[PDB]
């Protein structure tokens, strides 16, 4: 199978910028190469057929260019509806294959996270599981890193980490952090600390309760 | 303009077969190719295969080939793709689509779109569990341990919706999935204005309406 790599996996502009995706095929695909735009939620939507030609309906500010084993898409005057999922594929030969996706976010200020911590309730306590939940909300970039301390031993692998879609209204992020312990393990211990690092914040913020 | 209209989610167990259909309407069913492509969670396209309705003549990726079944009924305008022997790497989204290429337009269509999740797990609602707060004050909802997806998230019956953040599930080990809800409010209105998260599982019937209060 033809494997298509693209490149970069995540790229950042701004508004009215221009930008370049790229694309190597492992063979000769010729000019059968198509692009595709997807938002999240939403089925693909056809960009480009025969490497430079675009799909009836889509501006002329998406060009696609390139034969052969490379190829790039171009995006110029950005537009926030822009910003979303790029993927090549080449119907050269079969398999069909498509690349491993370009994300493109909307470049803004940076701006630090705010961070509130949340204890396990007493009634999910009475079922055996303790959740402990770290937010982070309202920040960019989207890069952030979360420590979970408990007696200051920090957790490895029994955390998971979730974050939103940019918002459409001020393009931050928000991130959760769930700490997820056995009841047991959760009473033998007393200090729950997270630990916050981010390009808004000079030294690291941390935010903790004491299980009482 | 084109549709393509696929059949519901679905949940399989490892090893069973599932069937998805894709309805057409408005162009000549038997002159268009119909492709399948699907998307786990969190990943890529792949591409499974097309059949061209006219003549139920088919095309398969090697990597489903004797797993995959493409057929058509052209009486109702539908193509369908069955998935055999499927494993937890099945689950995906998966699309339908067609391509009307003539002399003054080219265009693609797509369908909505159909969930197939492939999991031992059985039907379980939510565990709702408030995130309580400590001038603007951070307070959420927890819903845990359910399955399949979705899950829908409303605050005081879709009153509060500026500064909401509901996160995207993820599927906790245990076979089932977890996501937390959260909205920053002032921290004046604590102990004068109730927080109500809605919290709702067709998959189960479960409706629960969670007061958020501050402990």
């Amino acid at each position: 199978d033809i494997q298509m790599t693209q490149s970069p996996s995540s790229l950042s502009a701004s508004v009215g910028d221009r930008v370049t995706i790229t694309c190597k095929a492992s063979q000769n695909v010729g000019t059968n190469v198509a692009w595709f735009q997807q938002k999240p939620g939403k089925a693909p939507k056809a960009l480009i057929y025969s490497a430079s030609y675009r799909y009836s309906g889509v501006p002329s500010r998406f060009s696609g260019s390139g034969s052969g084993t490379d190829f790039t898409l171009t995006i110029s005057s950005l537009q926030p509806e822009d910003f979303a999922t790029y993927y090549c594929q080449q119907y050269n030969s079969y398999p069909l294959t498509f690349g491993q996706g370009t994300k493109l976010e909307i470049k803004r200020t940076v701006a630090a996270p705010s961070v509130f911590i949340f204890p396990p309730s007493d009634e999910q306590l009475k079922s055996g599981t303790a959740s402990v939940v770290c937010l982070l909300n309202n920040f960019y970039p989207r890069e952030a890193k979360v420590q979970w301390k408990v007696d200051n031993a920090l957790q490895s692998g029994n955390s998971q980490e979730s974050v939103t879609e940019q918002d459409s209204k001020d393009s931050t992020y928000s991130l959760s952090s769930t700490l997820t312990l056995s009841k047991a393990d959760y009473e033998k211990h007393k200090v729950y600390a997270c630990e916050v690092t981010h390009q808004g914040l000079s030294s690291p913020v941390t935010k903790s309760f004491n299980r009482g | 303009q084109v549709q393509l209209v696929q059949s519901g989610a679905e949940v399989k167990k490892p090893g069973a077969s599932v069937k998805v259909s894709c309805k057409a309407s408005g162009y000549t069913f038997t002159n268009y190719d119909i492709n399948w492509v699907r998307q786990a969670p969190g990943q890529g396209l792949e591409w499974i295969g097309w059949i061209f309705p006219g003549e139920g003549s088919t095309k398969y990726n090697e990597k489903f080939k004797g797993r995959v079944t493409m057929t058509r009924d052209t009486s109702i305008s539908t193509a369908y793709m069955e998935l055999s022997r499927l494993r937890s790497d099945d689950t995906a989204v998966y699309y339908c689509a067609t391509e009307l290429v003539k002399d003054y337009y080219a265009m693609d269509y797509w369908g909505q779109g159909t969930l197939v999740t492939v999991s031992s797990a059985s039907t379980k609602g939510p565990s709702v569990f408030p995130l309580a707060p400590s001038g603007t004050a951070a307070l959420g909802c927890l819903v845990k341990d359910y399955f399949p997806e979705p899950v829908t998230v409303s605050w005081n019956s879709g009153a509060l919706t500026s500064g909401v953040h509901t996160f995207p599930a993820v599927l906790q080990s245990s076979g089932l999935y977890s996501l937390s809800s959260v909205v920053t409010v002032p921290s004046s209105s604590l102990g004068t204005q109730t927080y109500i998260c809605n919290v709702n599982h067709k998959p189960s019937n479960t409706k629960v309406d969670k007061r958020v209060e501050p402990k």
